[PDB]
RNA sequence: GACUCAACACGGGGAAACUCACUAGUUUAAGACAUUGGAUGGUGAUGCAUGGCCGUUUUUAGUUCGUGAAUGAUUUGUCUGGUUAAUUCCGAUAACGAACGAGAUCUUAACCUGCUAAUUAGCGGCGAGUACACUGUACUUGCUGCUUCUUAGAGGAACAUUGUGUGUCUAACACAAGGAAGUUUAAGGCAACAACAGGUCUGUGAUGUCCUUAGAUGAACUAGGCUGCACGCGUGCUACACUGAUAUAUAUAACGAGUAAAAUAUGCUUGCAUACUUUUCCUCCGCCGAAAGGCGUAGGUAAUCUUUAUCAAUAUAUAUCGUGAUGGGGAUAGAUUAUUGCAAUUAUUAAUCUUGAACGAGGAAUGCCUAGUAAGCAUGAUUCAUCAGAUUGUGCUGACUACGUCCCUGCCCUUUGUACACA
């Protein structure tokens, strides 16, 4: 399924600005990203929000190369 | 009093009007036995046994059929009657038995409550079949 | 007494006539509106019945029909469309061009989105032909209107 | 085999509560005994439909037609000979050419309608243009249905 | 035969003068024009004649002509 | 009063204007009517010359028709429609009493 | 000359001026050859 | 080839094989003994 | 015209009168402009002059730029390796950073928003009940509580979601579960870089050049051919039967699509001229005739009328037969009645009867196939005055399986060898 450089760069751009707002819950991460970003495609917004969640669960247990 | 529910699988659609009465469950005019194929009569009869005759003796269910394939119509009828009995349990008769009814329903089968999404996909270009091609020569 | 579908078909063919007539007569100026000079156009329409890609393409078609250098004409019109504001423009010229061998040259500048329904919505098309000594020359003008906003763009403050 | 257990409460108030085929045969036999209508003689040399292309080989097809026309007339309040043809459509295998549907003959249904009109079972009115059963015909079919129902009951 | 009448010529000419915007149509077998009670067959040759005399101009289209009178034709064709 | 067009946003905006005007004028106005949409399908084939793999395209045009009813003078509603209408939208007027 | 209102000789295309391969659906009376490019201007979008 | 006749478990196929007769006359014999395919009685 | 994929049910090419580029013929100037000179038109040639369009390489994954770096064509980036819907990413990296293509994006279907309401629809109530249950039922005729149900006006819902695991613990995929939606949820459309000397100047008053024009290569009219056959080759339909051939009854849909002509009378002597409605679609009805079809009408320019509280079939069950080229099979011809068409002859189409061919499942060989999909069964639209055995769409019966690979074949990349570069 993977993803593209667009989603990778979007994930790198986000969180670095509003990390404290983002939590460990996938649904709340979706809701936060919904108003954090401005891209009007709901499907890839959901995709990138899931990307934010799966990147956030990589936090706090080792180096993550970013943020 | 009276409730209305719907059931849709394939092209066929079905409605279910659940009302109080003496046990008058009529498939429009023709009974639920004169359909002819006993093979599908068995599937018609399946939901009744898992619920009980006494519960349906107090309800009258009006069944309207409007076109569709032989299997699609009976499956839509099953969806409609399942939604109707669930709604009437949640509304008028009894809520405690509704939980056990839905539990045993989901235990036995899944298509009884919610139907399938399978439908005739628009045949593409290339062959008479939906995913076939015309024979090609050299 | 006409059915709605056949009425809309008649409206469509009438508007097709209108658009081809606009292409035929509108030569000296760009898009300045439509009517639902002007006196004679209204009279002829009544008697019969009873930035801009088109403008830029028309300008460059005039430039190439006048016999001026093709490279200079396309460079000038490309400067013009950049100065109008589009992120890029693609001009394709196909035909004789000094040789019996048919050839074509491409000019790359801008974003140049080339497929997808968002691309179709945000990018319009112009295509024409011109007569010359030994045939016709076909010109394709592609300008992308600056982007609602393009879905591929992602940016958060 | 023909009898099936019934868990819901019946009414038995009309012909809708009985099997179509068995009731059609029973009413055909009843009409045969009553001699209400003729065979008729002119229809012996004609097959049922153009698609059928041959004899019905049942020596009761006209009476089955007569027992089915009023059945469908009750089922649909207003219909006609065209609807009867569409209902009794069959296949017309045009030899090598692929099979297709074909409506039955209309004149035999027209003759059946004439016979029923003479019997008084059916009436024609400017309103409700499609054929409908008269009140006395409805009572007659109600009595016959409630009678055959009790016969097949016990 | 089909000799063109002088009355027809003068009538069509004064029609041009009084209207100024004329649609001649490419078809010739059409028996009559909606706004001209004259057989259409006697129109296109004289329109072509005026065009080749360079007194009128035509944009032309498929199944449409759209003749518009020029400023240098009325004075010559008035009589 | 019924309206017909092709694009959905135009009919939506004028329908919103219709309900706003009805609420402002306080008339005996029927509820919104949502007729099923009709798709008009045509078939065509590419490759004007017969050479090549013959391929076909499907072109669909989507109609949009809606209905409403009002109890008021015809002149005011027709003037409102004229001032707040698009030349690409066609409207017929039918009145109601009670 | 016997101009008849029926058959192949009854009508002709409006734009291409050739009655061959005329599609009469919706009484448009336009040739498909020109319709290929007139499909967008006619306003009849190609989606799928 | 067919060589069965009519002149001298009641299932049609079995009795047809037993009596070496056609199944139509076998059905006739079944009805005669008792007095389109149906389940066993 | 077109000849391997990438021609041969293709040129929307299902050709009875021009039609139609052909043939046997006959006519017209309809050759504009200033006898005479002199021009348009052309289904005439040239797709190896073109444009546009399209079919391929090619529905894959490749292509390019700025800077930098390594006499030159050039190389790098654009990659050892792991994953994949794909240079799709991670990652080591003389590369760093970018653009296109991929991606993404939307209609259909799919659940919810007891959101949004009722025209042309549904759920309801009662005014009367048609006969029966018993202390409403099938069905009508009239008004209106309401709009999940018939439908869409928008929005959300689905994101490997969660957990047990695989992974250089990064990029990934598996199992189970909530869930209509866990291979992107699936079918679609856009298709880059660039090319073929691929197809079309017979689609155009788009198109250069060459050619014809009065005994026309312009146009119009009659008839014929494209349908003829010693034969060969592609796409299809019907069958070779008993899960079959035949009749009878039940349960059945969607996309659909639908309105410059008849007849009458007058004058002349059936035809011409003249005036009145619209006869110029699907059609329900009542009959005429098995039928074809016709007669006078209901409805509708259209969820109202065809028609859709319903248009099909494979089924379903009982009955004739009972696997004998037979009753299977329907080629063939004969006898005909009706419509379409001023014209059915080369019997258009067609209800009926008669006629009764091969055919016992098909050698070398070959095509399509992963779930409402194979396969089988039907049906709407296209061109139609008439005619699908063609194409496309719609629906039904819902299967046998894989769940991966390069052994065949076809492409991609890397290395290597070239005396090939029209490769």
């Amino acid at each position: 399924r993977v993803r593209t450089k667009t989603i990778k760069r979007a994930a790198r751009q986000i969180v670095e600005k509003y990390y404290a707002k983002l939590t460990l819950d996938f649904q709340i991460n979706k809701k936060i990203t919904e108003e954090v970003a401005i891209i009007p495609s709901k499907r890839m917004k959901n995709k990138v929000a899931g990307f934010v969640t799966h990147l956030m669960k990589r936090i706090q247990k080792g180096p993550v190369r970013g943020i | 009093k009276r409730v209305q529910t719907f059931g849709k699988k394939k092209t066929a659609v079905a409605v279910a009007t659940v009302t109080n009465g003496k046990g008058l469950i009529k498939l429009n005019g023709k009974n639920l036995d004169l359909v002819e194929p006993y093979i599908l009569k068995t599937k018609v009869y399946e939901p009744l046994w898992l619920i009980g005759s006494g519960k349906l003796k107090n309800l009258d269910i009006r069944i309207r059929v409007k076109g569709g394939g032989q299997t699609s119509q009976i499956y839509a009828i099953r969806q409609a009657i399942g939604k109707g009995i669930i709604s009437y349990y949640q509304k008028y008769v009894d809520e405690s038995t509704k939980k056990e009814l839905k539990d045993v329903l989901l235990r036995y089968d899944r298509s009884l409550l919610v139907g399938d999404t399978r439908r005739c996909e628009p045949k593409k270009f290339g062959g008479k079949g939906a995913r076939a091609r015309y024979q090609k020569s050299y | 007494p006409i059915s709605k579908k056949r009425k809309f078909i008649n409206d469509g063919v009438f508007q097709a006539e209108l658009n081809e007539f606009l292409a035929r007569i509108l030569a000296e100026d760009g898009y300045s509106g439509v009517e639902v000079r002007i006196r004679e156009l209204t009279s002829l329409v009544q008697k019969r019945f009873f930035l801009c890609a088109m403008a830029q393409a028309e300008s460059l078609r005039y430039k190439l029909l006048k016999g001026l250098a093709v490279r200079r004409a396309c460079y000038g019109v490309l400067r013009h469309i950049m100065e109008s504001g589009a992120k890029g423009c693609e001009v394709i010229v196909s035909g004789k061009l000094r040789a019996q061998r048919a050839k074509s040259m491409k000019f790359r500048d801008g974003y140049l989105i080339s497929t997808g329904e968002p691309s179709k919505r945000f990018v319009n098309t112009a295509t024409r032909s011109a007569q010359l000594k030994q045939g016709v020359l076909g010109i394709k003008v592609k300008i992308m209107l600056p982007t609602s906003i393009l879905p591929d763009n992602i940016s958060v403050l | 085999r023909l009898l099936e257990p019934v868990p819901f409460v019946k009414t038995n108030n009309c012909i809708k509560d009985v099997d179509a085929d068995l009731f059609i045969r029973s009413y055909a036999t009843h009409l045969k005994l009553h001699n209400k209508i003729t065979y008729p003689k002119w229809c012996t040399f004609v097959k049922t439909g153009k698609g059928r292309k041959l004899a019905p080989l049942n020596e009761d097809w006209y009476f089955i037609r007569a027992s089915s026309i009023l059945r469908r007339l009750y089922l649909h309040p207003d219909i006609g000979v065209g609807f009867l043809r569409r209902q009794f459509s069959s296949k017309q295998r045009r030899g090598v050419a692929p099979n297709h549907t074909s409506l039955a003959s209309g004149k035999i249904l027209r003759s059946i309608l004439q016979q029923l009109e003479n019997l008084g079972y059916v009436e024609q009115n400017p309103k409700k243009k499609g054929r409908r059963l008269t009140t006395k015909g409805e009572n007659a079919i109600n009595n016959f249905a409630r009678y055959i129902n009790k016969k097949v009951y016990n | 035969y089909s000799y063109i009448p002088k009355q027809n010529k003068k009538l069509i000419y004064e029609y041009l003068f009084k209207e100024g915007v004329i649609v001649v149509e490419k078809d010739a077998k059409i028996p009559r024009h909606p706004h001209l009670n004259v057989p259409n067959l006697h129109i296109m040759m004289t329109l072509k004649s005026l065009k080749s005399r360079n007194y009128v101009e035509e944009k032309y289209n498929w199944k449409h002509q759209y003749f518009i009178l020029n400023n240098e034709g009325i004075e010559y064709l008035r009589e | 009063i019924a309206l017909t067009s092709k694009n959905l946003r135009a009919i939506e905006k004028v329908c919103s204007d219709i309900m706003k005007g009805a609420k402002e004028k306080n008339l005996n106005v029927s509820g919104p009517v949502r007729l099923p949409v009709k798709t008009l399908r045509i078939t065509t084939r590419k490759s004007p010359c017969g050479e090549g793999t013959n391929t076909w395209d499907r072109f669909e045009l989507r109609i949009y028709k809606r209905l409403i009813d009002l109890y008021s003078q015809c002149e005011v509603v027709t003037q409102m429609t004229s001032i707040n209408i698009d030349p690409v939208v066609e409207v017929e007027v039918i009145i109601t009493d009670s | 000359v016997h101009p008849k209102k029926y058959g192949q000789g009854s009508r002709q295309c409006r734009v291409c001026s050739n009655k061959h391969a005329i599609i009469r659906k919706y009484n448009i009376n336009i040739c498909r050859q020109c319709f290929r490019e007139r499909a967008d201007i006619i306003g009849f979008k190609k989606y799928r | 080839k067919l060589n069965h006749a009519v002149f001298i478990v009641i299932t049609p196929s079995a009795i047809a094989e037993k009596y070496k007769v056609n199944l139509s006359v076998a059905r006739a014999v079944i009805n005669h003994l008792a007095d389109s395919q149906k389940l066993y009685t």
